[PDB]
């Protein structure tokens, strides 16, 4: 079990760890988060008490380094840092562990929510989307724009998501205009799966990363990306059965986890009604359609 | 964006553009089967592609053979229209290609946009005007060439005849739309009006009769009366 230790909590902040969150008061004696499960990526995120603007946070994998948080009073945010001196860090952590100044990642043993939301998410793949190569962790916030959004303005700080556009020559084979627009199997299976993702685990991985950024930071372009990747599968007549079954589980847990009061902005009525009720795969997402109908029947 | 009353003069400026109307592309007669069911029989159709500035009409005749063995023909009709419009643009020298294509029904936007991805510099636009282009199959010479075709075929017309020699493109389009609106609301009356006086003839190379300026005024006046009338006969006003 791994640990993200904090130097101090100088400003009142709501702290997220994965799907958990807790409040820390200005100058409360808080020195981080312990018992973090090894084997998954994680996200630690932040909303200052004073300015609910800018949710921000860091995607990390504890197997890739010793990571600590120090508040920077110049840049005014909680910054993730790597400590390469592993004894200095283990000593720093042990002291805080002994003085019980750390909250415990509160995983219920029955609960597979986080695993189910992150099954295909990899730290090396996040690092080729969020480009900042000197660090092993990846910063994201509410206002970061996607590569595609900037086409329609700082490139270093963009979310380099996989550009999906249903009215593009990438998506539409000369001479198959009607065929390829009304049935996107070519674009899904040949253009995206076989030539970019290489397998569906990678497609599932960006889809999962997209949703989590959209839900944890209210990143609009991540929301657009998540819906686009859903719609590309649902609008394909020909999808491997293993991918349909897996998508159904993926979406089920995203819909289960979404805060009920955020359904409003984070769920696109058109995409969802299309995917569940008109698309080729309208009969292939039983678990997702059942939870959507019992939890958000207004949207439909 | 969309084309409406407020930007109506844009149709007669010097940027090449085309209207496209697909309302006569897919045409059926509906009939009873021996077993007392209903079936359709397709008849020939056409795409109505018009340069409003010049009066040039690119009438693509849609021969019933193109539906053979096809399913969902109302949806294929839109893509078939889009394919043929795209083909026509590609056939034109660059300096002759349109800068805008205005579709008269919104369901044509996506099919045309996808077929024109090679022409990112041609804007595909809808309109809010309720243009009467569906009535183009009430023009006898156009109905005839469509019904006689035995194969796919493009025929070129000037729907303004020689009018631009005497009036502007704004006035010629206004006349056309009034004639077409009349034909749509009451084809028989509209036609009786146009062909009453046998001294006025239709030149072999024209669609409408050779009216003098003064005879066009009278005609235009009678077509309004018809349209106001039929609006009463319809609404009892
Ligand atoms: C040269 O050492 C200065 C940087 N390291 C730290 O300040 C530190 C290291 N690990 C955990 C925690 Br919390 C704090
Ligand atoms: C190939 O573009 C770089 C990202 N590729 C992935 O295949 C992927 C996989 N999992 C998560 C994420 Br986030 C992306
Ligand atoms: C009134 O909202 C206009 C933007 N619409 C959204 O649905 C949205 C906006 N920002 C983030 C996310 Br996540 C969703």
């Amino acid at each position: 079990m791994n640990t993200v230790p904090f130097t101090s909590a100088p400003i009142e902040v709501t702290i997220g760890i994965d799907q958990y969150s807790f409040n820390v008061k200005e100058n409360q004696p808080f020195h981080g988060i312990k018992d973090i499960p090894i084997g998954h990526v994680h996200v630690i995120h932040f909303q200052h008490a004073d300015n609910s603007s800018m949710r921000y946070g860091y995607w990390f994998d504890c197997r890739m380094g010793n990571f600590y948080i120090q508040y920077d009073p110049k840049d005014g945010l909680y910054k993730m840092m790597e400590e390469r001196d592993g004894a200095k860090f283990e000593n720093i952590v042990h002291n805080f562990k002994e003085r019980q100044m750390m909250v415990s990642y509160p995983k219920i043993d029955e609960d597979d929510t986080w695993y189910n939301l992150t099954e295909f998410v990899q730290m090396d793949k996040i690092r080729k989307i969020v480009r900042k190569d000197e660090n092993q962790f990846s910063y994201v916030d509410s206002s970061m724009t996607t590569v595609q959004e900037n086409e329609l303005s700082d490139p270093a700080h963009s979310l380099n998501y996989t550009v999906i556009n249903f009215k593009s020559r990438e998506a539409i084979r000369p001479g198959h205009e009607m065929e390829d627009f009304l049935d996107k199997s070519y674009y899904l299976n040949t253009v995206m799966l076989q030539g970019i993702f290489k397998n569906s685990s990678n497609y599932f991985g960006e889809l999962q990363f997209a949703f989590l950024n959209a839900m944890f930071f209210g990143n609009y372009g991540s929301s657009l990306q998540w819906h686009a990747m859903i719609e590309l599968i649902c609008s394909s007549a020909t999808v491997p059965k293993h991918m349909l079954d897996k998508l159904d589980e993926i979406l089920y847990y995203q819909i289960k986890t979404l805060p009920e009061q955020y359904s409003d902005i984070l769920l696109n009525e058109r995409v969802w009604n299309i995917c569940l009720y008109s698309s080729f795969q309208k009969n292939s997402l039983h678990n997702t359609e059942k939870i959507m109908e019992n939890k958000y029947p207004e949207l439909l | 964006g969309a084309m409406n009353s407020s930007n109506y003069a844009e149709l007669f400026n010097n940027d090449i553009k085309l209207f496209v109307d697909d309302t006569n592309v897919y045409r059926v007669t509906v009939h009873k089967t021996f077993e007392g069911n209903v079936a359709t029989k397709a008849i020939n159709g056409c795409i109505f592609t018009l340069n409003p500035k010049t009066g040039h009409l690119f009438l693509k005749i849609i021969h019933t053979s193109v539906w053979a063995g096809q399913k969902r023909l109302s949806q294929l009709a839109k893509w078939k229209t889009a394919e043929e419009v795209s083909a026509l643009v590609r056939s034109l020298p660059k300096e002759e290609q349109p800068k805008q294509i205005i579709v008269t029904r919104k369901a044509m936007l996506d099919p045309l946009e996808v077929h024109m991805l090679d022409f990112p510099n041609i804007a595909i636009r809808p309109t809010e005007l309720r243009l009467p282009f569906s009535a183009a199959m009430s023009i006898d010479k156009l109905s005839d060439v469509v019904m006689k075709a035995t194969e796919p075929q493009m025929v070129l017309f000037n729907i303004y005849d020689d009018w631009l020699d005497r009036i502007s493109s704004y006035t010629a389009f206004s006349r056309l739309t009034l004639l077409l609106r009349a034909l749509k609301t009451n084809e028989e009356s509209a036609k009786m009006i146009l062909l009453s006086d046998p001294t006025i003839t239709i030149k072999s190379y024209h669609l409408w009769p050779s009216f003098t300026d003064e005879q066009w005024i009278t005609i235009e006046s009678q077509m309004r009366d018809l349209i106001l009338t039929e609006y009463g006969r319809k609404y009892n006003v």
